[PDB]
């Protein structure tokens, strides 16, 4: 069968697919309107090293339950 | 797709939402 696709895993892979890019979006949008540098090149690093093992990174930080959430779903 | 999904969407969607208000409420003030 095909990889990292439905598959593999996620039988229904009609929502969290989105759901996951339009959380993304709203993570690195957040961080740069939350920065009192780089959007694609800071943001998006933070995001993939807070998945796995100033005020910005904070709030970011929250988006780690959502990560575990996904990873235990 | 049903309800567990739509579920757990609006729970982590909230949940961010929180804590990004609490984040910006707290910066503001």
């Amino acid at each position: 069968p095909s990889a990292f696709l439905e598959p593999f895993s996620a039988s229904v892979w009609v929502m969290m697919f989105v759901m996951l890019l339009i959380v993304s979006a709203i993570a690195v949008f957040v961080f740069e309107y939350f920065s009192p540098s780089f959007t694609i090149g800071k943001a998006i690093w933070l995001l993939w090293g807070l998945v796995f093992n100033t005020t910005s990174k904070i709030m970011v930080s929250v988006w780690a339950f959502f990560a575990v959430i996904f990873l235990a779903s | 797709t049903f309800e567990n999904m739509a579920g757990v969407f609006m729970l982590v969607a909230g949940g961010i939402v929180a804590g990004i208000f609490l984040i910006f409420i707290e910066i503001a003030y």
